[PDB]
RNA sequence: GGAGAGGUA
DNA sequence: GGGTATTCGCCGCGTACCTCTCCTAGCCCGCAAGTATCCTATTCCTTGCAGCGGT
DNA sequence: ACCGCTGCAAGGAATAGGATACTTGCGGGCTAATGGCGGCGAATACCC
């Protein structure tokens, strides 16, 4: 019978914070990566497939 | 979309809670509910007594 | 009443058994004429024929 | 038929009932039902040492059925278990169905999988929608489209 | 309890009382219906019964 | 750029360190992993040595979301097997570097 | 908004 | 093959009004996983002193 | 005689156990029909 009700909730809000990583994200820019041909080829060399 | 313009012409009628299919395009034409027999079956009136 | 036959024993033997005043069902009363109140209404069933 | 047609085969069972408070009674069921099946029993309520035992001895088939909660979901090896028994798959998240179906299989031999279904008028709606989505979808490829019914 | 109260809430049988007279309560305690569960129909009944 | 690998438990991050580890077996990459399999003593090293970074690849369970790793530049984050994780652990990571 | 019981004509 | 009688299930089942009663559904807590900390206690590992060896 | 080696006291150390708080799923409990006729397609089986 010890199973009966009343637990609350929203202790912390979500929203908000989502919002603001969401919006730093969208804000600054990422990183334009380099590539290597003859790198990246050694490394495909690697896989045995 | 054939769900959409008549659910339940296949066998299987894809449904929303108590296993009751839903109304599609054909259910407000189809039968002896739908637009078409309604005008022709009784409307009530206004100006009227009993 | 319950019955549980002990594992270790032969088939069909008592470990214990308990017993207790369990409550399943509200059953309605009839009353002094024939008449069952369920609920406020004053209800009958009829005798079926079949 | 469905036990004996894996353990005549050669390889392993997963029969899963996710409840440790009867599986101990649920092995037994289980037992007389195929008296010639090893079954061995294994949750992630033990005590740490015994599941590996477990895990281990079912690595070198030293018996043939394993009743298990969702442990198995870990996505362990052994290619050898080769027939999924979930025992009441009403109340079991349809993505994870996706993982369980792709526990079996992992070889050449043709897996095996049967989901057992209560009755169909009790159980809920939602599960019976789930049910004709993973009864109708059973291809490689497949499983995005399943998420889409997810 | 489920069952017992569908039935005498909720049946074809357990019905309302006509309660406008002395008369019209003891004959509707005695009315003997051919209907209901395991019965016949309102308007699938010949000319026989 | 420092590549951050996630799983949701101590098994997969066994295979992946593995997978990881046997893959890159001639470039001069160092891949480790951390879970609750790990010593303190060995933990107490590999975040302080993350935030040096000569550890490149770092793979994990929860662990990884405990308000205490630093990774020096973050440039890569990788997670695995989705379907967990909540949301809270999933954009807590992107907290740390707001364009990773 | 539906199903069921009645009752009148 | 192919005309042809034949039966069997699936689905239609026939005005107007009035009275009264029955109707289901979302979610919190439980279950199973899984993961993290946090003490605790509890054994385990490692070290340092007590005491005999001897040739 | 005195370090050299050993056996035991201890102390810390590490690790199981059993708490707590977090995620996924999902359900369970719980408040909030066997008294009928007709048409027609299906499905015949049936004789050709």
């Amino acid at each position: 019978s010890r199973a009966r009700q009343k637990a609350a909730e929203k202790v912390r809000d979500v929203a908000a914070e989502l919002l603001d990583i969401y919006a730093q994200r969208a804000a600054k820019e990422g990183f334009a990566f380099k590539h290597d041909r003859e790198q990246y080829q050694l490394f495909c060399d690697s896989f045995p497939f | 979309v054939d769900a959409l313009l008549d659910n339940g012409r296949r066998g299987r009628a894809i449904t929303g809670s108590n296993k009751r299919p839903l109304k599609s395009l054909a259910d407000m034409i189809k039968g002896k509910q739908g637009r078409f027999r309604q005008n022709l079956l009784g409307k009530r009136v206004d100006y009227s007594g009993r | 009443r319950l019955v549980i036959y002990e594992r270790e024993a032969p088939e069909g033997t008592v470990k214990d058994i308990k017993e207790q005043e369990v409550y399943m069902g509200e059953i309605p009363l009839m009353t002094d004429n024939g008449t069952f109140v369920i609920n406020g209404t004053e209800r009958v069933i009829v005798s079926q024929l079949h | 038929e469905a036990i004996l047609r894996e353990i005549l085969r050669g390889g392993q069972v997963y029969y899963l009932y996710n409840d440790v408070e009867n599986i101990q009674k649920a092995a037994e069921r289980l037992a007389e039902l195929v008296p010639e099946a090893r079954i061995a029993i294994g949750h992630g309520q033990m005590r740490e040492r015994e599941l590996e035992r477990v895990m281990n001895d079912f690595h070198h088939q030293r018996f043939n059925v394993l009743v298990c909660t969702t442990i198995i979901e870990t996505g362990i090896d052994i290619p050898t278990a080769n027939t999924i028994i979930i025992e009441r798959a009403d109340h079991f998240g349809l993505a994870q169905l996706h993982q369980l179906r792709g526990r079996v299989g992992r070889s050449h031999h043709q897996a095996y999988a049967w989901l057992l279904t209560p009755h169909p008028k009790a159980m809920t709606t939602d599960a019976q929608k789930r049910l004709e989505a993973i009864a109708s979808l059973e291809d490689l490829g497949a499983g995005f489209a399943l998420a889409t019914h997810d | 309890s489920a069952a017992v109260k569908e039935f005498f809430g909720s049946s074809q049988l357990s019905q309302f009382m006509d309660q406008n007279n002395p008369l019209s309560e003891i004959t509707h305690k005695r009315r003997i219906s051919a209907l209901g569960p395991g019965g016949l129909t309102r308007e699938r009944a010949g000319f026989e019964v | 750029k420092q590549v951050a690998v996630l799983v949701p438990t101590t098994l997969l991050a066994q295979q992946h360190y593995d997978n990881f580890r046997d893959r890159f077996a001639n470039w001069p990459v160092r891949i480790e992993m951390i879970s609750r399999f790990r010593s303190a003593k060995e933990q107490t090293q590999i975040l302080a040595e993350v935030a040096e970074g000569k550890i490149d690849i770092l793979i994990g369970t929860h662990k990884l979301l405990q308000s205490d790793v630093k990774f020096k530049d973050l440039g890569l984050l990788i997670v695995d097997e989705e379907h967990r994780f909540g949301v809270r652990h999933k954009e807590r990571i992107k907290a740390m570097r707001a364009n990773v």
